[PDB]
């Protein structure tokens, strides 16, 4: 098996800049046998470069290919926002046929702070014995964000589902939802629920909270 | 004009068996060899099996050999992939790619069909509405689709007419149950002035519920 | 399974570059340019090369690499009904051995003859000459050149033979040269390809060096540019003549040699995924290029003969053995350092045929080893049994009358026999087996399919290109004749019962196996058209 390794795994890039990405084979590959595919989120892959340097049909001229032997490179002269995809190299010279590990290309953006929202458990939910308090953190940058749950001022760590969105194709931002799940008998013997978000933007964390009274 | 559409496939139990199908159209199918490539939920492409343009040359992968079988039907332009002795590792989206020239890669890919291989059971979601806490300019609402299986569910707002300011999150699996949530923000003058419903569909379990957001 | 493979990739190419390049590139192609309007002749020759020659050259090279067996087993595995095509081709190549090596001897006899301060063929006052001996070529039949009389009267002694019935005495000076040929052939092919594919490094390459130092010596002669004019001055009048496209067509086919089971044999020891299409294109072009080069080496010295020696160009612009054993030596005998031009000229003529005899015989050895394992193990013994028989019956060709028996073989052993056999090769592969199934084979090997150009040349142009030659080969037919000698009727019938002794095994084996397998009548054809690879 000819293991193909792509580097970097994730790179962010401001439009207009120049981006290079490498494909590294564990066994030499003939340059007429190494191809490149682009894949956008929620869609199937498309053939992008075949035989190391030949562009596929519809591929703008800002893409090139070089390399030979065990090292190859895809390069974008000046990046645009419609290039935010994941790039896979492929080897067609021996069996088993092998795909690289991927390079993810994301768009760089001005740092932006998140917008936090609390949502106490829905009444329809409380009927069945369950209480899920959810927190949204919307339209922010960069991707890393940390969250903390407090119940009556004491930090709760277990039973939390966190989910991330793909980079928005309009403002290049991110968003995350954290969802604390506790039993109904648990939710009804505490009063204050708090959702604290630590992000690179602010030193102190953004707080959003509510009391089971109002 | 050339188009590949894959088909069949869904939920199987381990040891089960399924047969997928790819419907070729818009070119001379019999002149081009074809191949099955899969994509795990960790987003890693993996080649499965190639079949020559007349089916006389057939290459499998060491991870599916002895279990999977590839075949052609140049009479009706169909590419099959018979899977037996299925394992949870075989869980992926299966793609159908057209590659006759090794020096040219896979010139056309289909659209995928999804295979889940779990001993888990099909359960329908309960869909909770998220309203704010009893407050100006823009308001934000939510919908909570919790404890369903398998994928997928579809989530819209007001039957699809509300497309801006919506942030619907990818599902996360936890003890064999998917949980999903969606976020919609509208101006403080649009809600609860108008009505915001959450339309959720889970065809695997024959669930089609609407949930209207109301204040407490 | 694990059969041999060329120790190096160049060993394969030189074995093919070498099999394809022989005296016909020297004593036949330049003449055709000369006869058919110079450069203009390159038009039909290229068109016939590009649509007849290279298609058939690529085809057999592919089949050889793909099916991994000699000519009998291989055709038996594509279309078992037509397994006889393999049998026929091995015979045709077996026959050609009975006269092809005898011309290598002639080259060595003149080599061992050029060890002298004064070459013997230049003067008309020897014991073998006649009162009708001119010093150079003429256009009156009863008055020959000092080199036509050396060749036809000392080397050959053809004058002492009233015809084919009169073989007379064995010239043991020539019979020794024939043994030296089969000795060279034995110790190049006996221990297999690991050694063969090394000897071609000298025999395929040595000509290119002699061609170069004779090209310089030829172009620096008073009157050399006048020869090049006679060689290449375009006259497109002839392109409109049908008898020119046939000369192109026929030179293209018999100069590349597709269908004789030799490229099949040679390619069978290639690795399965070798880029044989590039090997076809490279090797082919190198053949036609080697003739184009040689044509300057000839017509330079031909113009120098016409300018500083007073001979009509028509009288030295010859083809066949006469051009290299009579005309061109007689031009060397005038230039200084003559002894050196002779020795390299004849050593060139010899190494030009040895490459080709190797492959003709290797096609035989391979085809039978891959079918009779009794002889695949016993190889060193087997080839001794083949060459000794070749030599023993080849003593007949070392007689005073030998040449008559050779011209006969020259006409019938690989004449229409190979044309009709290759006709059923194109039909078997393209139509019965399948172009599509063949392309799918080729894809699995080199990774892409043959372009539509190649596939149209394979089911349409190839059998018509062949038919085109074979029909005109029968239109302008004549009874067999050399000088004033007319071969008797029973000689010709003997010749036909040699050409047919190979073609007949095509329908004979197709009739034998058809009556050897159980089932219904159609049920038989289907079993005798299913390939060995499909049944498993
Ligand atoms: C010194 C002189 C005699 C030149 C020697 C070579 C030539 C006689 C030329 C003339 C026409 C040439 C041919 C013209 C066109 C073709 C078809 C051409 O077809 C394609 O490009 C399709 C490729 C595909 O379908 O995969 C490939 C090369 C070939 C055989 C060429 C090979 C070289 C040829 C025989
Ligand atoms: C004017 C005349 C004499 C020029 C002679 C041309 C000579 C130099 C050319 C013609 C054919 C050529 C050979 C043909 C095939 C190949 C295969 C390749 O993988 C390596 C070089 C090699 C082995 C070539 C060496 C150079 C060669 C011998
Ligand atoms: O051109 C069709 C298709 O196959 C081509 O085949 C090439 C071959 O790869 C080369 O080595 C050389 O033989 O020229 C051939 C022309 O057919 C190309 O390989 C490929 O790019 C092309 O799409
Ligand atoms: O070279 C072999 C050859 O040697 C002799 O022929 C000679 C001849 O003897 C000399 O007079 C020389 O000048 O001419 C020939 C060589 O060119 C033998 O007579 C002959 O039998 C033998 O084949
Ligand atoms: C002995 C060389 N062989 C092997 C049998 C040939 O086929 C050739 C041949 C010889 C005589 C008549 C026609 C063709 C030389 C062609 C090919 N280059
Ligand atoms: C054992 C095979 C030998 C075949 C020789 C046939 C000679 C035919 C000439 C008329
Ligand atoms: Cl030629
Ligand atoms: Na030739
Ligand atoms: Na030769």
């Amino acid at each position: 098996e000819n293991v193909l390794t792509q580097s970097p795994a994730i790179m962010s890039t401001s439009p207009g800049e120049k981006v290079t990405m490498t494909c590294r084979a564990s066994s030499s590959v003939g340059s007429s046998y190494l191809h490149w595919y682009q894949q956008k989120s929620g869609a199937s892959p498309k053939l992008w470069i075949y035989s190391t340097s030949n562009l596929a049909s519809g591929v703008p001229a800002r893409f090139s290919g070089s390399g030979s032997g065990t090292s190859y490179s895809l390069t974008i002269s000046s990046v645009e926002a419609e290039d935010a995809a994941t790039y896979y190299c492929q080897q067609f010279s021996g069996y088993p046929l092998t795909f690289g590990s991927g390079t993810k290309l994301e768009m760089k953006r001005a740092d932006a702070a998140p917008t936090v929202s609390i949502f106490p458990p829905s009444s329809e939910q409380l009927t069945s014995g369950g209480a899920s308090v959810v927190c949204f953190l919307n339209n922010f940058y960069p991707k890393d964000i940390n969250v903390k749950w407090k119940i009556d001022g004491s930090e709760r760590q277990n039973g939390v589902l966190n989910s991330w969105t793909d980079q928005d194709s309009k403002d290049s931002t991110y968003s995350m939802s954290s969802t604390l799940t506790l039993t109904k008998d648990e939710y009804e013997r505490h009063n204050s629920y708090t959702c604290e978000a630590t992000h690179k933007t602010s030193t102190s964390p953004i707080v959003k909270s509510f009391n089971r009274n109002e | 004009e050339v188009q590949l559409v894959e088909s069949g496939g869904g939920l199987v139990k381990p040891g089960g068996s399924l047969k997928l199908s790819c419907a070729a159209s818009g070119f001379t199918f019999s002149s081009y060899a074809m191949s099955w490539v899969r994509q795990s939920p960790e987003k890693r492409l993996e080649w499965v099996a190639e079949i020559s343009s007349g089916g006389r040359y057939i290459y499998y992968s060491d991870t599916v050999t002895g279990r999977f079988t590839i075949s052609r039907d140049n009479a009706r332009n169909i590419l099959h992939l018979e899977m037996s002795s299925l394992r949870s590792e075989d869980t992926a989206m299966y793609y159908c790619a057209r590659g006759e020239v090794r020096q040219r890669g896979f010139d056309y890919w289909g659209q995928g069909t999804t295979l889940t291989v779990s001993s888990a059971k099909t359960t329908a979601p309960s869909v909770y509405p998220l309203a704010p806490v009893c407050t100006g300019s823009s308001v934000t609402l939510g919908c909570l689709v919790k404890g369903y299986f398998p994928e997928p569910v579809t989530l819209t707002w007001n039957s699809g007419s509300l497309s801006s300011g919506v942030h619907t999150f990818p599902a996360v699996l936890q003890s064999d149950l998917y949980t999903l949530s969606s976020s919609v923000t509208v101006t403080s003058s649009t809600w609860p002035s108008q009505s915001i419903t959450c339309n959720v569909a889970h065809p695997a379990s024959s669930t089609k519920v609407d949930k209207k957001i109301e204040p407490r | 399974d694990e059969r041999e493979t060329w120790s190096g990739k160049v060993d394969f190419l030189l074995s093919v570059i070498g099999f394809a390049v022989d005296l016909a590139n020297v004593w036949r192609f330049p003449y055709l340019c000369y006869k058919n309007g110079g450069g203009a002749f390159l038009v039909p020759y290229g068109i016939m090369l590009a649509v007849g020659g290279i298609p058939l050259f690529y085809m057999e090279l592919a089949l050889g690499q793909h099916n991994r067996k000699g000519a009998i087993t291989c055709w038996g595995r594509l279309v078992p009904l037509f397994k006889g095509i393999g049998y026929a081709v091995v015979l045709i190549a077996f026959y050609v051995g009975f006269y092809y090596n005898v011309i290598i001897a002639w080259s060595l006899r003149f080599f061992f003859a050029s060890f002298t301060n004064s070459l013997p063929w230049t003067s008309c006052n020897n014991i073998w000459n006649t009162p009708n001996c001119r010093p150079f070529e003429g256009h009156v039949e009863g008055f020959q050149s000092a080199a036509s009389e050396y060749f036809n009267r000392y080397i050959l002694e053809l004058n002492r033979s009233e015809g084919i019935h009169d073989l007379g005495a064995i010239k043991w000076d020539m019979a020794l040269c024939l043994l030296i040929v089969y000795l060279i052939c034995y110790f190049s092919l006996w221990k297999g390809i690991s050694t063969s594919g090394k000897v071609v490094w000298f025999t395929a390459l040595f000509p290119y060096a002699v061609l170069l130092i004779l090209l310089i010596r030829g172009l620096t002669l008073p009157g050399s540019f006048l020869g090049i004019q006679y060689y290449l001055t375009p006259n497109f009048s002839a392109i409109y003549k049908a008898e020119v496209w046939v000369d192109a067509a026929t030179q293209v086919f018999f100069s590349l040699g597709p269908g004789f089971g030799v490229l099949l044999a040679y390619a069978s020891y290639n690795k399965y995924h070798n880029n044989v299409y590039k090997d076809a294109l490279l090797t082919s072009f190198i053949n036609s290029a080697t003739s184009f080069i040689a044509g300057f080496v000839i017509f330079s010295v031909l113009g120098y003969m016409a300018h500083t020696l007073g001979v009509r160009i028509e009288d030295v612009a010859t083809e066949g053995p006469g051009l290299v054993f009579v005309v061109y030596p007689a031009a060397i005998a005038t230039m200084p350092a003559s002894t050196f031009w002779a020795l390299i000229f004849f050593m060139m003529l010899a190494t030009l045929g040895l490459d080709s005899s190797f492959g003709g015989m290797e096609a035989i050895i391979t085809a039978l080893s891959d079918e009779f394992p009794k002889i695949k193990r016993n190889r060193e013994l087997f080839v001794a049994g083949l060459f000794s028989l070749y030599f023993v019956v080849g003593l007949a060709s070392c007689t005073q009358g030998g040449f008559y028996f050779l011209h006969l073989l020259d006409r019938y052993a690989a004449g229409y026999s190979i044309l009709v056999a290759v006709f059923f090769e194109a039909i078997a592969v393209s139509w019965i087996y399948g172009t599509n199934r063949f392309s799918e084979d080729i894809r699995d090997m080199i990774g892409f399919p043959p372009g539509r150009y190649w596939q149209v040349c394979w089911r349409f142009v190839a059998p018509i290109f062949l038919l085109f030659i074979t029909v005109y080969g029968l239109i302008g037919y004549e009874p067999l004749t050399y000088a004033d000698y007319v071969y008797p009727s029973w000689a010709n019938a003997l010749g036909w019962c040699i050409a047919g002794s190979s073609v007949v095994m095509i329908p004979a084996v197709a009739i034998f196996k058809l009556l050897s397998t159980p089932g219904s009548l159609r049920q038989r054809f289907t079993i005798l058209t299913t390939p060995w690879r499909d049944q498993q």
